[PDB]
């Protein structure tokens, strides 16, 4: 029956284009993530509401609310009633895994006559004292592709610092590079471990010289 | 059982998959459902309003995972001023000629009629070819009042513009009583906007109406 | 001789099936949609930071128009809100004041007792709604909070009070004559009928003795 | 529009590849062929049970015709067998009498020493073939067999003798004047040049003191 | 290019018939097994040569030849120099795994006026004392589909016995079935665990009443 | 690169498999190689000869994994007498009209010429339609002798039969000297058979020749 079978093909060829176009949609779908977006708003709002704990303290589960000193933030011993201060997701070492690279635009408004340029924070190394887990000590490389007299230049420096789970803060100070570089400071308050809000500051006053919103670079 | 049953098996199977296919194409469309997008984006806005201003007084935020402030005078001007492009990719005029919006009062401390409703008809709308950031409008503000001593109807006409800069249409005072309308759009909605009636000079709010696009 | 064209057609299909499974698979490895009960909580948390015109003793209609009507008028049988939002079921849900209802959280005291964060439990013991005065659902409950986390002693004061549909707030005080303990205020402005922002107060001045964010069960 | 007929053709093929792999697979899960060196040993073992006409001092040609020629005539340079099998290399292989050659097995004594089964090792120490008398490959070897399985003492007698191409038999005896030990007879009628049926004898009467089936190395 | 591509098919269709016919060959090939046949001859011949060990003894590896009493045949302790008396393949319990069924024709020439009929030995159970492994004790069911006065009858009986690795002998005696049945005796001398040579005999003299060559029935 | 390079890739791959296919078809044929079968089966026979007789004096063994003895008078008779069928599936006559066999002497204690060779030509062969178990033959036994006093040639003719029962052709005595030939076939070979020259009456062997089919 050459017709019903040779035509049942023009039917299949369709599914071929369909299945293909369908691939494109699954690609569009991965970009619009809900459970992620919602998290951005949660964090975005919690930032306004503000943890009900004093500076340097960790707020626990929205049900059994209670304050914990970040010296226990994530130390290995159940300190909160809900143990939220040891919940894996709070202490994902991956946020600042050695090799992670964060880029973004650094808009200056405080201590330098710089044109909106880009900064590239990249974690060099990361130790975690087995007898004091509450902190991830780390070294990193800060580069700044900015334009000066003439063409494209690169003002970079090596940094040392730490990551605090409690506040998801990453502090990077210059490795005594006597060239006077502004310590960078990032907070990963955005609902994920991919994006962070940073500022260049004076190690002393912590005065904010510039705003820098970084994003973790894709490895593909 | 041969050229009959082996041909209707390579067919009832072609469909048995054509289903599993469109079945997914559905689950996908469900996460791209534009109606869900705006609805959520709309929520985002409400929040953006609570957060400290992202950019200076007279600047437009381009959003994204890497923010950039550009002058409001650049939004929808024809030039790509923002790295991401926001300042140029969303330039659709909501209140365009022919459209009608019905406002439901909810706080009226100034209108002369303290009316229950208030229709907003858009007569004409034209954009200057060289200045895309602002679209000029001509609108008739209709009103159905009714007291004991009488029963009036009104259709005051007024000029106004819509700034893609901040999705805010300003309708110049119709009557010489220094009262004008200022409705700022959601950003993602466009079928509902809060309409504040203010004293042009002062910019005092004294009447809020929720306007819905009469569809 | 005959299956020469079919033996492969079934293959072209056995193919699609795989190119699709390798899709439906890459699908599941993607975050699912969020329970509407979550979005609801956001719209709530958010709506709570936004500015609100209703003056003390007034709450806004649940409609699309944020009109303000007096608390004494919600759920009284007469459409008081422009749209009637003050009378639709989603507003007058008794879900909260149901007998046996219990809300708990971790009470962290800031003003009336040594006690270090302990568990607080305000649970409803009985509640009637006078036929002619629906605005209020008069009720009785119990407030219990752990004393010694070790030997598990626990205080249990009996309470009296009502539930305000308008403010969506549970207001309980001690029965009068039983060691004069505490009272408690719980706001269910959290979006649904199971989460609330409770605060143990001192009946007399409604002054906050301690605060605990509660959940239901 | 164009690949609509190709996208599947490559599939009909990607198909065959599998229907075949699932075959080549079911193949390997099948016993491989047997090394020719095995069949050889069978044809041997068997051929040894079959009746043979050659009378003592005679061995049969390796040809297709089982003709019998005197032992003193194999490998002497003159075609003595009907077909010349007594002179082809596969017969006159020195492979066995190669210097350093060593054959061992487990000697189980049945007539001349307490000793419980122990390891026997007859190894060739030197061997020349007189230019004018090829029939025999005169040689010298050593016979060693363990004494005390515990402290590992071991007897090592030196031997003299030759190798008979005909009978394919190694015949060694003690050198005369060294504790008068034993001799040894090894038949390599086992099919190849590495397996033999050795028996430790008493030089004098060739009487079997013990027997051990040997292998080479 | 409709021709070179539409014809490159008449080329593929060929491989389809080929690959198929090839399946048939792989089926024929499984029937003619060499490594198996050779083994049949080895055993067949070794049977003529005869183990160089006295009755009730186990012959070890053709290299380090030596005799072992079958009370050690396969007891768990290395008794032969080559340990061939513990070599797994010698003590494959599977030869007489419970559930194995052996059938074959029983030609009678000694103690019964029976017409060439079939016997069906099927292993019922099989214990193996953990403190004495040298023997597999077992129960089995012997059936004999033979024709008598009229039609097809079945003369069966329950049996108890043992399997000896050393000689690969399986002895099955009647479970005191006072109906006087001839004990069956099988030897798995054939190079495999599938076929065995049996005889019906008197438990006393072990005199051979009949020849019976069994084969393990396929489970498909 | 499109309708050119994507068409020569769905071709150079069709062959890349057509190879792997016939590659296996070879490895298979290698294990079914009939020449290997007979060669091995032939070996089996040699063994069957050493083992105690499988069946009585005048009976034919059907072999297989389940043996059965039937009368030799039944082998190749037309009736299926053996369960397995052996008695009827291998009934091909080796020495058929036209065929020639060359024998190489190797033990001669009786022939009048004690010849080096001995050709065996088969003139005619006919099988009785009702008795298939025996095929009757007419053969010429040729011989090339050569002494000092003379040089003779001989071509003695003799009758004979071939019994499928045991692959043994008996050639009745040619000369009135009571000497006949008896060659028994391998069972699987048929291109080589040992030919024993015997005294018909006694059945005494006194001459062995290996006969090869002259091809
Ligand atoms: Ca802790
Ligand atoms: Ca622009
Ligand atoms: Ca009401
Ligand atoms: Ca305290
Ligand atoms: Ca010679
Ligand atoms: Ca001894
Ligand atoms: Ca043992
Ligand atoms: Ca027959
Ligand atoms: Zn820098
Ligand atoms: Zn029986």
């Amino acid at each position: 029956l050459d017709p019903r079978l040779g035509a049942n093909a023009f039917l299949i060829i369709r599914l071929d284009r369909i299945i293909e176009k369908l691939r494109t949609k699954l690609d569009e779908a991965e970009k619009i993530d809900p459970e992620h977006f919602v998290s951005e708003i949660d964090a975005r709002v919690t930032k306004i509401e503000g943890t009900h704990c004093e500076k340097r303290t960790f707020q626990c589960g929205g049900n059994e609310q209670e304050c914990i000193s970040d010296l226990l933030v994530c130390d290995g011993h159940k300190d909160c009633h809900n143990a939220h201060d040891e919940d894996p997701d709070v202490c994902d070492t991956s946020v600042v895994k050695a090799g992670n690279v964060f880029s973004g635009t650094s808009t200056w408004h405080g201590c330098l006559a710089r044109e909106d340029h880009v900064t590239r924070i990249t974690i060099t190394a990361s130790k975690r004292r087995k007898f004091f887990t509450a902190r991830i000590w780390l070294r990193a490389l800060v580069e700044s592709e900015l334009e000066r007299h003439g063409e494209n230049v690169t003002s970079s420096f090596n940094a040392k610092g730490y990551y605090n789970f409690a506040s998801r803060r990453l502090i990077l100070l210059p490795t005594d590079d006597h060239d006077d570089h502004l310590a960078v400071v990032c907070s990963f308050n955005r609902g994920d471990n991919e994006r962070a809000e940073c500022h260049r500051v004076t190690e002393a006053t912590l005065h904010q010289c510039a705003d820098l919103f970084v994003t973790l670079e894709e490895h593909d | 059982q041969s050229h009959d049953e082996i041909i209707d098996k390579l067919i009832e199977r072609t469909n048995k998959i054509t289903t599993s296919i469109s079945h997914v194409e559905s689950l996908l469309d469900d996460r791209l459902d534009p109606k869900r997008i705006r609805k959520a984006g709309s929520l985002r806005h409400r929040v953006e309003e609570l957060e400290d201003p992202s950019c200076d007084e007279h600047e437009h935020q381009c959003g994204g995972d890497d923010p950039q402030c550009i002058s409001k005078l650049f939004v929808c001007d024809g030039h790509n001023d923002c790295r991401n492009g926001e300042d140029e990719k969303d330039c659709t005029l909501p209140t365009k000629a022919g459209d009608k919006f019905i406002g439901d009062v909810c706080f009226d401390h100034c209108t002369k009629r303290r009316p229950e409703h208030m229709t907003l008809a858009f007569e004409s709308s034209s954009i200057a070819a060289f200045f895309t950031p602002i679209a000029d409008l001509h609108v008739h503000i209709e009103i159905e009042s009714e007291t004991d001593e009488d029963e009036s109807e009104v259709s005051m006409p007024a000029d106004g513009e819509y700034s893609f800069a901040d999705h805010r249409l300003t309708i110049h005072p119709p009557e010489e009583d220094g009262l004008g309308l200022v409705g700022e759009f959601d950003g993602y909605n466009f079928d509902r906007f809060v309409g504040h009636i203010v004293h042009e000079l002062s910019e005092e709010v004294c009447a809020e109406f929720i306007f819905h696009r009469k569809k | 001789r005959f299956q020469y064209l079919v033996k492969n057609q079934n293959l072209h299909i056995d193919y699609l099936a795989k190119k699709l499974h390798d899709i439906e698979e890459e699908y599941n490895k993607l975050t699912h949609d969020v329970d509407k009960k979550t979005i609801r909580q956001l719209k709530a948390r958010i709506s709570n930071l936004e500015e609100h015109h209703c003056d003390e003793h007034e709450s806004e209609c649940r409609g699309d128009v944020p009109e303000c009507i007096h608390d004494l008028l919600f759920c009284d049988g007469e459409k008081d809100c422009r749209d009637g939002s003050d009378e639709d079921p989603e507003t007058c849900s008794l879900n909260i004041t149901h007998v046996g209802s219990s809300y708990t959280g971790l009470a962290t005291w800031t003003s009336c007792e040594d006690l270090n964060p302990d568990h607080a439990i305000v649970t409803i013991t009985a509640a009637h709604r006078k036929s002619f005065f629906p605005n209020r659902v008069w009720l009785r409950a119990t407030l219990s909070y752990e004393l010694d986390e070790h030997d598990h002693t626990v205080s249990t004061t009996q309470l009296r009070g009502f539930y305000n549909f308008g403010k969506r707030e549970l207001l309980l005080a001690p029965l009068k004559g039983q060691s004069e303990g505490y009272g408690v205020i719980c706001d269910f402005n959290l979006g649904d009928d199971d989460h609330a922002d409770c605060k143990i107060v001192v009946p007399s001045s409604l002054f906050v003795c301690a605060h605990f964010n509660a959940q239901r069960y």
